[PDB]
């Protein structure tokens, strides 16, 4: 996998490739690694497909129950529920998860949860096998308070490179935009992003 | 007569604790009513704030169980909230286990089964509540299903509950007799709410200000309650009529 | 009357009769007194015997180096509660390297007793306790009743005819509260307080029981020839 | 907290009656009439859908229930007790039979399991007996068609035809006159519809009568084709319309 | 097993 | 607490009787009479049904006589539902013995364990006893043909002939009168039916108010056969002895 | 009858008499109040001075839950402590799983459900306290009162115990005479007055006043006790008014 | 095994070969890898044979009970959720690899489930040892907007690639078609392209060829 | 442990069992009786893991004796052997299985036949004319295949057994210190004292 | 250390015209050592026949278990269990022990007494049903049996012809396996008579 | 154990 989430002026954008691997065989070339746990709290999944799905399903369930009793949960709260699962079951889980959401108070927020179940709040986050190849690039090109179009370009260019070098990344680039205006799904195909 | 304290049969084959639980249903002295539109299900209930010291916004007998299900209770508030918390948990679990939103009628059945158990197992008392569940089901359309302390439940064209229930019931029966249909033949939920308030006024023979009522609307893909202002807007339109 | 069958039943005036009957065994108990200054805290207890061939039932139990108590009522119940206190003081040491606050000891006993006043099958404790100690905020005296009510006091007394001592201490307050840096004077005042509760009997050498704790004195108990000094 | 009622709530009185079972039967007496008739090529079970309010939609309340594709049940007594018994009966058909033998249980054995559940509510700690009598109509390959009545005690009996609840005494007499061992299923439906009018006060149509059959296999009701040894459910609920068709030729 |  | 509603099913009266056992026995005394008679060459089980309706499906029915294994059957007087609980237990217990020892369970051993279960309900657990008495009829190669009874107390005893349920006083007197040790099975069949005929609370004994079983060596050579009579077979045996 | 001898039994009117008897124990207790204000809440309670021998300031009765919630109660004191202990576990587990401190409405239902649970079985007894509690969360200030039945609502002001009526009347005046809102430091003084006024109905024994508060501006949304110059100042304001 | 699923216009179709292997040995030449979960939800299974049968029956049983309890026709996503959560609980030790498909009140659906419990959504899928041979065909010929007959051809073509090119797959092609508004049609042995040729010789023996020591009549009766 | 044999002749079952008990490089004992009487007409010999053998044998003995007292009756050799097999068959899937092999020799008084059962630690039961456990069988089975006849007398059986012990003393690597021989017949169980 | 080949043995079953045959060898060994020459691997429960190969202790245990289960079945159902049903019961029972299985290869054969149809089936150790028109094989010489059966077998053999065919498949497979043989039994099963024949075979 |  290659995944990332980036905060900007109006909120946050999540991005991911669409490759699921089963050896060196591509088991699924159009996977959706961007996953809803609440209306405007989403996550990017990396690591074990089974582990991350099982985790996201439980988190979605907790937040649905949270909503019923106490109203809309904060992005921080959602990240806390992911952590609790990942940390307490660290021996049996291979899950690298980025949590991203939009409050109206807090605007865009990104929390990354690596293998051990630690939590890290960041302006942007990258993860997955393909992320190693774009630490250089992303650190050099990220700024705070980018526009929507700048942020789409940053993610598109970054994941383009991760996909280029990482054999475990590929297919389409998916993105999910999270603002006050609602929720927008974007998709970019190889013929566009490859030759960037 | 210890067959009167726990839920075992009396010599005439009755459950007094269940019957007395029904009497606790009216302890609050509120009347509720529910009707179905074309696109929606409306439930209205009287809101009575006696004490001036209460925060009126925290006084409610309508509950949002899930995104799509609402529930109004007739009965004391502790039992009402007990039932609401359980319903919320059951509806969330159902979604997780089976991958789709719990239907109004299935939730009603499930809560009814839970109530049935209290009528059979001795250590649990029945809850002194009647639960009216409402939604716009994705398969069945606008839905009203109601539960009582006996563990009985059924679907309704429309319904009412409370001390002056029979007045409201016959008022509604007389309308459907005349209208010849299953529901309120109205496009917007705003007008179905207006119908509901109007026929509650006639049957009870009383007027309402914005703070005397409490309204819940179920549409396709959300159930919500109205503010004092959305109700005022609604009372105004009934007056100009 | 119809409402005293168990602790889980309120009477129509909102009373708990089993708790009240538990309070009654305290009243049949031999008198005991607590009082304190700013530097020390003292327990005095009148011990009761079966007859002239018997021992005099102990009423004072050490809980830690800085804490201990006196009992009035059912003695086995004091043993259970004092043993719980020993553990709680102990846990505070091993885990936090911290001597247990007398106030917390109070709160812990209250909560332990209360559980037995709300659940079926159990029963309230049938004993009253006077807890003294010296901790990070000085000398303390507590009164425990098995209703779960715990109260911090300059002085008090419990058991039969304890009202004599409790009156005496109420007048004496301004004196004994300021017996600082003098162990033997605080004890003398305690022994006098208890004497206001005697009838047809006076304090003998194998009848009186005293304990003291404070600034530089570990909780210690005096019996037998060690109390002759005070008669 | 928790259930501290571990002792029986049903015990023998000095005369030898078990009070709670007797009282449960009294609750069944109060209940709306239901019946079953056994034909040579089918069984019919029927009851009155006596509605609580006319604002209630009584199609949403099913008194006659499918248990297996070849077994159905109806009751008289307390509706909620019946509802949870059906839930439990459906499940036990799977857990204690289908998941073991790969086929649905024969009528007598499913009945036997329901009876067990009802017997346990008569002796286990902290519960009262079920306030219902069931009539279970069913078919299986080696026993053919059968009809059973199950009572609050857990006792069951096989019947040619019977009735339970309110007007059972009268209805049982009616059925003795009309029943013979040569009834074709249509004749049994007809007799059931006649017997039921005696005990119904108000409206008597396909919206107030609930009626189901155990008869021929229904391939059209199966949902799929391509396994020729799977032929479809013998249980069928008659529609509102189907009943009214048989009431004009009454 | 499937990875991402 | 819940102590208020506890009947205390397992206590002694001041006379040293077990109330619930006594009251269970009282319940059983109104049940259809069942009779067991033991011959030198077999055993008979006969029992009267609780008063029939003409519409009862009588051939696919069983209320009184149950098969425990191939060599042992019981006749029931009391609550049928209670009896089935115990019958399945007994059936399982028989199979455990066979599985363990590769030999069919001796009759007494089966009878003892069932009676031990009943006994338990009278001493602990605070539950009501089982309202059932059994007549056990079976064969094993230690004692041959055996009859036993058990009742809600969990007490059991062996018999040459015995009755349970209604009118056992009259029935026992009649069996005592006509029973004799050298009796064959076919004589015992007659004695059983004649005894029910005279003790019945019905007007006259017919095939449709009966259940009937034999346990003979009347298969082929040194092995045993249970015959649970079909209705038509009872109708014939009722004629064959001139009761109808 | 005999309907009133066992918790969780419905009488023929539909009442649980054991809960009603628990209310008598509440009515028998000392007076306690809460006043909701602009950006917070204030809690006050009368402590009866049984004797000279009670160490003043040293039998504290108001209790904190988490860092932002205050609780006070009238009736059986140990029952109230038991309830607050549970409240503390409920708040800890909420904060553990969800990170944020427990919202006040959320907290109210946790106690409510727990108290209501003790009216479901005959093997437990109802709580012998009415509890006033509240604090500040992300949505502002909330005050709540909770009864032995499990019933609770939000309040502008609330009172319970022997002086509940006297205090209720006094609260009703403030709500009418300050419709735009009452400040935190105002409420502290008013609370002192009302406890002094409601002490009329309990006046053999004289009493010790105890106050606490959470205010977004005055305590930074944290629960603190009122002591020293602020307590004495509010005592003085109360003394003025009963003369 | 080879198994596939292909969506079309108005429903979904699944197919499977019919070979079972015990190491290099063909254990079963004609086993059914298509399972009915409910009347209009069918499952194709690869992996440990007993596991796919057992897990499919268990969830089929619970779906039936659920359908009865809710008075609704079962949905594919319920089978999906129940299967995946069961398989996840067993951490891969239940070796069931499934393509789940069906029609329900929501529409037509196609999913795959791997033994550790991850699920996939697609218009065309393949699992088993022959999944690469099949997927090569699917990637070559699949298009958006297939008719029912195109979908059936595509599916069985994909299974055929497995039969011919994969040693783990052989014998026949089974198909199941689940169209919206219609009964599922289960086409057992839809294709039979591996009919054994006529043998050269009959090996029927002269009677009495086999030397016997003893005879006896066995008692099956009572 | 090591050597246990059994031969069933016309009218009895003969069990021969080695006397040595060896641990390490020391023969600790040369007079060990590797047998327990289960009932007056049933005998069981045993070999296997140290400790397990006696613990198992005595446990079976206790169970059979209990049955005898309860029913005032002697269980048949077939019944006892089936009980023993089931116990071992349970054991093999326990947390720690009994590693014990047994021969059960009994005289069935209802049938008037001697019977020999060979059961291994897995619960594998077989009725045999002659039996052995461990490496012993590798010499004796073939020898007995040759010399054994179904209708032999008890004396003929003992001579046949002398042949087996002689062969084992010639070809076995270990000194098993001779055998204790016991005869089970219609009159019960007795021990031959000079072998 | 492979429990399925410690004791050795084989079972084969075949269908014919209105008949079935099921056969097994008689060997029970402990690896190289032959121990018993009388160890039959075929059992019956009424008219349903079950052959079991594999670990002998489990063979014995499972026979005892299915006798138990079919005896109770008969008592409750008031009829003998049929092969299709028994097959399902075998499957359930083995899969119930999924993660600690019986090391066996069972084979079911019999004629349905209602429909008259001949029926055979085989199972793996964890319950997977293999139903077949023609033949089922099991045991340490299963490769050989597969070879013998696949070449010798033809449909619709008369009982006395089927006997020769199944016997020759068994004998010649057994002779190429060191752990199978030492005797053999063949059951010929018609709708209501069953003949059992012991074969003469090489004793090495 | 067979595979598919
Ligand atoms: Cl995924
Ligand atoms: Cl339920
Ligand atoms: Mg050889």
């Amino acid at each position: 996998t290659s995944i990332m989430a980036v905060t900007f002026k109006d909120g946050v954008i999540l991005g991911a490739d669409s490759r699921t691997t089963t050896g060196a065989y591509i088991a699924n070339r159009v996977t959706d690694k961007l996953t809803r746990v609440h209306d405007k709290i989403w996550c990017c999944r990396s690591g074990s497909a089974a582990d991350t799905q099982a985790i996201a399903d439980i988190v979605q369930y907790h937040l649905e129950l949270y909503t019923s009793q106490y109203g809309t949960p904060s992005t921080e709260t959602a990240a806390s529920v992911f952590k609790e699962l990942c940390y307490e079951n660290k021996d049996n889980l291979t899950a690298g998860i980025i949590v991203a959401g939009y409050d109206d108070k807090n605007k865009g927020e990104v929390y990354t949860i690596p293998l051990g179940g630690s939590v890290h709040k960041l302006p942007y986050a990258i993860a997955g096998s393909g992320s190693t190849f774009i630490y250089g690039y992303c650190d050099k090109n990220f700024r705070e308070n980018m526009s929507k179009e700048e942020t789409v370009d940053f993610i598109k260019h970054s994941l383009s490179q991760a996909i280029k070098w990482d054999g475990s990344s590929g297919g389409v680039i998916r993105m999910v935009v999270l603002t006050a205006a609602g929720v927008e799904r974007l998709i970019f195909y190889p013929d566009e992003y490859e030759q960037l | 007569g210890y067959d009167r304290h726990i839920t075992i049969f009396s010599p005439e084959g009755r459950l007094y604790q269940v019957e007395y639980a029904f009497k606790a249903t009216n302890q609050t002295n509120i009347n509720s009513l529910a009707v179905r539109g074309k696109d929606c299900t409306v439930v209205i209930s009287q809101k009575k704030v006696p004490d001036k010291l209460l925060d009126p916004t925290t006084v409610s007998y309508i509950f949002c169980i899930s995104r799509t299900i609402g529930m109004v209770v007739n009965g004391p508030i502790p039992d009402a909230r007990n039932a609401a918390l359980r319903a919320k948990a059951e509806a969330a679990e159902f979604r997780y286990k089976y991958g789709y939103d719990m239907p109004c009628d299935v939730l009603a059945k499930r809560m009814a089964n839970l109530s049935q158990i209290y009528t059979q197992r001795a250590y649990m008392r029945p809850l002194g509540v009647i639960l009216t569940f409402v939604s716009v089901d994705e398969e069945l359309g606008p839905s009203i299903y109601k539960t009582d302390p006996a563990g009985y439940y059924v679907g309704y064209k429309a319904t009412a509950t409370g001390p002056k229930q029979q007045e409201i019931t016959t008022n509604l029966e007389n309308h459907f007799k005349k209208s010849k249909i299953d529901h309120i033949n109205e496009e917007s939920w705003e007008k179905v709410v207006e119908f509901a308030i109007t026929h509650m006024i006639d049957a009870l023979g009383t007027e309402f200000s914005k703070n005397d009522l409490e309204v819940g609307v179920a549409t396709k893909d959300k159930f919500f309650t109205l503010s004092a202002e959305n109700i005022e807007e609604r009372l105004v339109a009934i007056a100009e009529q | 009357n119809n409402y005293d069958g168990d602790t889980v039943t309120f009477s129509p005036t909102g009373r708990l009769f089993q708790v009240e009957y538990a309070l009654e065994a305290i009243k049949q108990g031999s008198v005991t007194v607590g009082l304190r200054s700013n530097t020390h805290a003292v327990l005095v207890a009148l011990k009761r015997n079966a007859d002239e061939l018997s021992s005099y039932q102990k009423k004072i139990i050490k809980c830690d180096e800085h804490m201990g108590l006196s009992l009035a009522g059912l003695a086995p119940d004091a043993r259970v509660l004092s043993n719980y206190l020993r553990q709680q003081c102990n846990y505070s040491s091993l885990v936090f390297n911290r001597k247990l606050a007398v106030e917390r000891a109070g709160h812990l006993l209250c909560d332990k007793a209360q559980k037995n006043t709300q659940s079926y099958g159990g029963r309230p404790y049938g004993v009253g306790l006077l807890i003294i100690g010296y901790d990070k905020s000085g000398a303390h005296l507590l009164e425990f009743q098995p209703s779960g009510n715990v109260t911090e006091l300059y002085g008090t007394a419990i058991g039969a005819r304890s009202q004599g001592a409790k009156t005496y201490l109420e007048r004496t307050l301004d004196t004994f509260i300021k017996i600082d840096g003098n162990p033997d004077e605080l004890i003398k005042a305690g022994v006098e307080a208890i004497s206001q509760s005697l009838r047809d009997e006076s304090l003998t050498v194998d009848n009186l029981s005293i304990a003291i704790v404070g600034k530089d004195t570990p909780f210690t108990i005096y019996d037998g020839e060690a109390v002759a000094k005070y008669i | 907290m928790t259930d501290r009622y571990s002792f029986s709530l049903t015990t023998f009185s000095p005369s030898g009656k078990l009070g709670q079972i007797d009282y449960a039967l009294t609750a069944v007496k109060q209940g709306v009439t239901s019946l079953g008739i056994k034909a040579t090529n089918g069984v019919v079970i029927a009851t009155e859908k006596k509605s609580s309010s006319p604002l209630a939609m009584s199609e949403t309340l099913s008194k006659v229930s499918l248990l297996t594709p070849d077994i159905g049940a109806v009751y008289s007594g307390m509706g909620p007790d019946y509802r949870v018994l059906v839930d439990k009966s459906r499940k036990v058909a799977h857990t204690s039979y289908k998941r073991i033998y790969g086929e649905y249980p024969p009528t007598k054995l499913l009945v036997s399991e329901v009876a067990k559940i009802m017997q346990e509510a008569t002796q286990s700690g902290g519960v009262r007996p079920f306030g219902v009598s069931l009539l279970i109509a069913g078919h299986d390959e080696f026993n053919g068609f059968s009809l059973y009545q199950v009572d609050p005690s857990g006792s069951y009996f096989p019947w040619k035809a019977t009735a339970i609840g309110k007007g059972s005494v009268a209805a049982k007499t009616f059925l003795e006159k009309r029943w013979n061992d040569e009834l074709e299923l249509e004749d049994a439906i007809h007799i059931a519809l006649l017997t039921l009018k005696e005990s119904v006060e108000g409206e008597f149509n396909g919206d107030t009568i609930e009626l189901a059959i155990i008869g021929d296999e229904n391939p059209d009701l199966l949902g799929y084709t391509g396994i020729p040894t799977d032929k479809g459910p013998r249980f069928r609920k008659l529609t509102s319309q189907e009943i009214n068709d048989r009431l004009e030729a009454l | 097993a499937p990875l991402x | 607490g819940s102590r208020r509603y506890d009947s205390r099913t397992t206590i002694f009266s001041p006379e040293g009787r077990l109330y619930q056992v006594e009251y269970a026995l009282e319940s059983i005394s109104h049940a259809g009479t069942a009779i067991g008679i033991m011959a030198s060459d077999g055993i008979v089980l006969a029992a009267e049904r609780k008063v029939t309706s003409t519409l009862l499906e009588q051939d696919t029915s069983t209320e009184k006589l149950y098969k425990l294994n191939d060599k042992i059957a019981v006749a029931v007087a009391g609550l049928t539902a209670d009896a089935e609980i115990l019958i399945n237990t007994a059936r399982i217990h028989a199979q455990n013995y066979l599985k363990t020892y590769n030999e069919d369970i001796p009759v007494e051993i089966l009878v003892r364990r069932l009676s031990d279960i009943k006994q338990g309900y009278t001493q602990h657990g605070g539950l009501r006893p089982f309202g059932v008495s059994f007549i056990y009829a079976g064969y094993d190669d230690r004692y041959g043909y055996q009859l036993y009874t058990s009742n809600p107390s969990g007490n059991y005893t062996g018999w040459k002939a015995i009755s349970v349920g209604a009118n056992t006083s009259a029935a026992q007197t009649l069996l005592q009168m006509d029973y004799k040790d050298d009796m064959k099975v076919d004589d015992a069949i007659e004695l059983a039916l004649k005894t029910l005929s005279k003790t019945t609370d019905s007007s006259a004994l017919t095939y449709d108010r009966l259940e009937f079983a034999t346990i003979r060596k009347g298969a082929n050579d040194g092995e045993v056969y249970q015959k649970i009579f079909k209705p038509q077979e009872i109708k014939d045996i009722l004629v064959k002895t001139g009761i109808t | 009858t005999g309907y009133d001898l066992s918790n969780s039994v419905f009488s023929p009117d539909g009442r649980n008499f054991q809960v009603e008897y628990a209310v008598k124990a509440v009515e028998n207790g000392t007076t306690s109040i809460g006043i909701k204000c602009n950006d917070g809440v204030v809690f006050a309670v009368e402590k009866l001075i049984t004797s000279k021998l009670l160490v003043p300031q040293k039998n504290v009765k108001i209790q904190v839950v988490d860092r932002h919630i205050g609780c006070v109660y009238s009736g059986l004191i140990p029952d109230g402590r038991h309830l607050v202990n549970r409240g503390r576990e409920e708040a800890a587990s909420f904060k553990k799983l969800y990170k944020t401190p427990i919202p006040i409405p959320a907290f109210a239902d946790r106690l409510g459900q727990y108290v209501q649970a003790h009216t479901l079985y005959n093997s437990v007894r109802p709580f012998g306290v009415s509890t006033i509690f509240g604090g500040v969360d992300k949505n502002g200030a909330h005050l709540y009162m909770l009864e032995p039945s499990g019933s609770y609502w939000g309040y502008k002001g609330a009172a319970t115990g022997k002086g509940r009526q006297s205090a209720k009347a006094e609260l009703e005046k403030l709500v009418d005479h300050h419709p735009e809102g009452l400040s935190a430091r105002e409420a502290v003084k008013q609370a002192a007055k009302i406890i002094y006024l409601a002490h009329e109905d309990n006046k053999e024994k004289d009493f010790e006043l105890e106050i606490s508060w959470c205010s977004l501006s005055e305590t930074n949304g944290l629960h603190k006790f009122v002591k020293g110059d602020l307590l004495q100042e509010a005592i003085d304001f109360a003394q003025k008014e009963i003369n | 095994t080879t198994i596939v699923g292909v969506k079309f216009n108005n429903g979904v179709v699944i197919a499977a070969d019919t070979r079972s292997t015990q190491g290099p040995i063909v254990a079963d030449k004609n086993c059914a890898k298509l399972h009915r979960i409910s009347p209009k939800i069918w499952c194709a299974g690869a992996g440990t044979a007993a596991d796919t049968e057992a897990v499919t029956q268990l969830i089929g049983s619970n779906i039936e009970l659920h359908s009865l309890y809710t008075s609704r026709e079962p949905r594919v996503v319920s089978a999906l959720q129940m299967l995946k959560q069961h398989l996840f609980k067993y951490q891969g030790h239940i070796g069931a690899y499934l393509i789940v498909a069906g029609v329900d009140p929501t529409g037509s659906h196609l999913f795959s489930i791997h033994a550790h419990g991850s699920t996939d959504v697609g218009y065309y899928l393949s699992l088993g040892s022959g999944s690469l041979a099949a997927m090569a065909v699917l990637e070559s010929h699949w298009k958006q907007d297939l008719t029912k007959e195109e979908a059936i051809k595509l599916a069985s073509d994909a299974i055929q690639a497995g039969i011919w090119n994969d040693l783990g797959s052989g014998s026949n092609v089974d198909v199941c078609v689940m169209e919206i508004g219609k009964d599922a049609e289960y086409l057992r042995n839809y294709l039979t392209p591996n009919v054994r040729e006529e043998k050269q010789k009959s090996y029927k023996f002269p009677r009495g060829t086999t030397a016997v020591l003893k005879e006896s009549i066995v008692n099956i009766c009572d | 442990m090591d050597i246990i044999l059994g031969i069933r002749v016309q009218d009895s079952v003969i069990l021969a069992s080695s006397k040595a008990v060896t641990r390490g490089i020391s023969v600790l004992k040369d007079s060990d009786d590797k047998t327990r009487q289960l009932s007056p007409h049933t005998l069981m010999s045993f070999a296997g893991e140290a400790g397990d053998t006696v613990q198992f044998a005595e446990y079976i003995q206790a169970n059979i004796q209990l049955y005898s007292i309860r029913e005032d009756y002697e269980l048949s050799p077939q019944a006892v052997s089936s009980f023993v097999r089931q116990e071992l068959a349970k054991s093999i899937r326990s947390r720690r299985p009994y590693q014990v092999n047994v021969l059960i020799g009994g005289y069935d008084k209802k049938k008037n036949k001697p019977e020999l059962y060979q059961i291994d630690y897995l619960g594998t039961k077989v009725e045999l004319p002659y039996g052995a456990h461990g490496y012993s069988g590798f010499y004796t089975f073939s020898l007995l295949d040759h010399h054994y006849r179904p209708d032999m007398t008890t004396e003929e059986g003992l001579d046949l057994l002398k042949l087996c012990v002689q062969e084992l003393e010639k070809r076995m690597p270990m000194d098993f210190k001779g055998v204790i021989v016991k005869i089970v017949d219609k009159d019960g169980i007795r021990q031959v004292d000079d072998f | 250390s492979d429990p399925s080949s410690i004791n050795g043995g084989i079972v084969v079953a075949m269908t014919g015209k209105d008949c079935v045959a099921i056969a097994c060898d008689l060997r029970l060994g402990s690896q190289s050592l032959g121990v018993s020459n009388k160890f039959e691997k075929i059992f019956h429960y009424g008219h349903v026949f079950l052959g079991i190969t594999g670990l002998a202790t489990d063979v014995t245990t499972l026979n005892e278990m299915f006798r138990y289960k079919t005896n109770l079945y008969k008592l409750k159902e008031e009829r003998a269990i049929e092969p299709e049903t028994f097959t399902q019961l075998v499957s359930s029972s083995l899969y119930e022990r999924r993660f600690g299985p019986y090391f066996v290869g069972p084979v079911v054969a019999g004629i349905n007494s209602k429909s008259g149809k001949p029926f055979i089936a085989g199972f793996d150790l964890i319950g997977c049903i293999d139903e077949a028109k023609d033949f089922i094989v099991s045991g340490t010489a299963s490769d050989q049996l597969f070879g013998m059966c696949e070449s010798l077998y033809e449909p619709n053999l008369e009982p006395e012809d089927l006997f020769e065919t199944i016997s020759q498949a068994l004998l010649n497979a057994a002779d190429r396996d060191a752990l199978s043989g030492w005797g053999a039994v063949v059951y010929i099963i018609k709708k209501d008579e069953v003949v059992k024949r012991y074969l003469k075979m090489r004793q090495d």
